[PDB]
This record gives C-alpha cells, structure tokens and sequence, in this order.
C-alpha cells in the first residue's frame, strides 16, 4: 500500500485585516490513506465550529480536504493547523502566516 | 457495477 | 470555458471488526462539487452540494441514490475479492477508489472518457483512451481484465461515457450556467520579503480565479526558473474561487531581473509582473 504524507496550507480566504471577520482555511492534500485528524487552533486551543469539505482525491489518487472556520484576526492572536496521519511520527503543527 |  | 468535465469519485475503506466499509462518493463539474453520498450519514441518500443540481426532479434523486448504493455494495464485494487475489488477511484495512467521467468541448462534443480503479492507492485497472480495452497494472488485475473482456464491460462503459455522461454534463452546464460557465481571471500582485542582507523573497500572487487551472511561473532574464521556484498547490478560497502563489529567492539588488508570468483562461492576455515598489 502506497502511503503519502499530507501537504498542509493554512491561510485566510481574504487578506487579513485586524478587526475584520474572515475565514481561516487549512487545506490538507496529497495524503494516503484517507484517515486523518485536523484541528484548527487559536492560541494553542482547538477551535470548535470547524467544518470541512467532502473527501475527494486527485489524479494520482491522493486525498484532499478543506477545513475552515469563520474568525476575526487580531494583531496578537496566533492561529495554527494541527494534523495527524499515519505517516507522521507526531502531529504536525503549521502556524498561520498572513503573508502565505 | 462489475466485480473484480 | 473552452472545455468542461464531469467526474464521479468514490472511496471505500474497510473497517475490520467495526462493520461494513466506509463509502464516500462525490461528483464534480469542472472544479465545482455538486453531489455527495456518505455511508455514515443518516439519510442514506445522494445529497446536493451545489444549488443548481436541486433543479433535478424527485425521480433523479431516487434513481441516483439507488445506483450509488448498488455501487457501494459492488465495491464491498470487490474489497473482498482483492483480499483473495493479493492473499491479504481480513484483519487489515484497505482502500478501493474509483473515478469515471467525460470531457466535452465548448461545442458540446465528446472529447475523452475515463473509467479507472486504484487499490491501496496504486493503479489497478483503467479503461484506455480509445475506450475499447483495459490497462491492468499487475497480476491480480489481469484476472479482472480477462473477466471484463469476456463480459464486454468496455462497450458498456464507452456507451455511458459518450452518451448519458455527455447529456448530463450538458444539462448541468445549462442549469448552472451563471456560475459554471464563468472564467474569472486572477487578481495578481507581488510582495517582497527580505530574508537577510544578501537575499529576499519575491512572491507572486493569483487570487480569486475560477476554474482552478492556472500557470504561475518565474523567469530570470527571460529564462524559466522551474529549478528554483517554490510553487504551492492551487488551493480553494472557500467561496468558489482559487488561490495560488509562486516565490523565488533573489540576491539583493537583482529584483529587476525577475518577472512573474500568469496564464489563465479568464485572461485576455497572459500577464507579466515585475517588482515595482
Ligand atoms: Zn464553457
Ligand atoms: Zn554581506
């Protein structure tokens, strides 16, 4: 069985403006097999009302998923995406960088 | 529809 | 757009000791999902995921639900057959994926059809481009290919792909015309990010475009920088549009050697961006 490790991008739907409501996205792709756990974090803490898209896959048969939640970025609040998958020795945490 |  | 696709995808994952396999199926027109089915969900129905598909009558939802449920049963059976073909135990979890669909041109005519399977993430069997024979990846798949050849499965699939599949795609493009036929070009810009006193990052942005297909490339002195560009996967914004960026690391003071190039169906002309503080 081919195993593929997840690619992870964390980003906002719109360019972040401190004070304005937005959407925080965590796009996980390129992984196999399909079981995966994904959490969005606000200052280390799991965000509660997180939705995600229906499991789909690419031409090379690897899976992709979008997790998202509404949020209002501020100057100091940190946001991250935490992903666990069989290919990972430990959960991978990816911090949101508003310029990426 | 078809089996392996 | 100049061409369109309809694609159906299904995934079955066995759950030994925890009941029947999990089955998830989705349908897309281009990059827009429009239906789903999930064996874990309570309704046990195919469900709409785009507004225009709700224009389909109640017979549609009954018939498609019956077909998708029958397919989940076939793939339950096929996971069992695969265990025997590969001499694998009943204790492990395995994955069976299927994809089929068709491409049509903007003149409405069939271009290409697809019908393929993967087992545990590796190609198993696929209908070839002429829709007349099969590519079987390994010893087990030849057993399947033999059976499918004797049952003339390719002719049944070819007739669906050139007929019903094309008809359905054309109907969806009509009912969802306002959204499905758009070619929204990217909004583009460039940012600059000093790394040290010797180097900086130029990042070229494409935002708000549909469909997802796009080409973002960096040149230095007119030469492709494919060997040095950080290029992220095209990603959904969540509102029906897509995003992408491409970045290059640039020696200080050499920013003007570099140009970013954007190709997208929504653009009248390919774009060329330079760093212009
Ligand atoms: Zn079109
Ligand atoms: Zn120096």
């Amino acid at each position: 069985a081919i195993q593929r490790t997840p690619k992870i991008q964390v980003y906002s739907r719109h360019p972040a403006e401190n004070g304005k409501s937005n959407f925080l996205n965590c796009y996980v792709s390129g992984f196999h097999p399909s079981d995966i756990e994904v959490d969005l974090l606000k200052n280390g803490e799991r965000i509660e009302k997180v939705e995600h898209s229906d499991l789909s896959f690419s031409k090379d048969w690897s899976f992709y998923l979008l997790y998202y939640t509404e949020f209002t970025p501020t100057e100091k609040d940190e946001y991250a995406c935490r992903v666990n998958h069989v290919t990972l020795s430990q959960p991978k945490i990816v911090k949101w960088d508003r310029d990426m | 529809g078809a089996n392996f | 757009a100049g061409s369109h696709s309809m694609r159906y995808f299904s995934t079955s994952v066995s759950r030994p000791g925890r009941g029947e396999p999990r089955f998830i199926a989705v349908g897309y027109v281009d990059d827009t999902q429009f239906v789903r089915f999930d064996s874990d969900a309570a309704s046990q129905r195919m469900e709409p995921r785009a507004p225009w598909i709700e224009q389909e009558g109640p017979e549609y939802w009954d018939e498609e639900t019956g077909k998708v449920k029958a397919h989940s049963q076939t793939d339950r059976e096929n996971l069992r057959i695969a265990l025997r073909y590969y001499n694998q135990s009943e204790a492990g979890s395995h994955t069976l994926q299927m994809m089929f669909g068709c491409d049509v041109g903007s003149d409405g005519r069939f271009l290409r059809g697809y019908h393929q399977y993967a087992y545990d993430g590796k190609d198993y069997i696929a209908l070839k481009e002429d829709l007349r024979s099969w590519t079987a990846a390994d010893m087990a798949a030849q057993i399947t290919k033999r059976k499918w050849e004797a049952a003339h499965v390719a002719e049944q699939q070819r007739a669906y792909l050139e007929g019903t599949c094309v008809d359905g795609l054309r109907r969806y493009l009509e009912n969802g015309k306002e959204t499905l036929q758009r070619t929204d070009p990217p909004k583009t810009h460039m940012t600059h990010h000093p790394i040290s006193d010797h180097e900086a990052t130029l990042r070229c942005w494409a935002l708000g475009f549909y469909p997802a297909e796009i080409t973002l490339t960096w040149q230095r002195d007119g030469e492709d920088q494919t060997q040095d560009t950080e290029l992220v996967e095209t990603r959904p914004a969540g509102d029906g549009t897509f995003q992408k960026w491409a970045a290059v690391v640039v020696p200080s003071g050499e920013e003007q050697r570099y140009t970013c190039h954007v190709q997208h169906e929504g653009l009248p002309k390919p774009l060329t961006l330079r760093w212009e503080p």
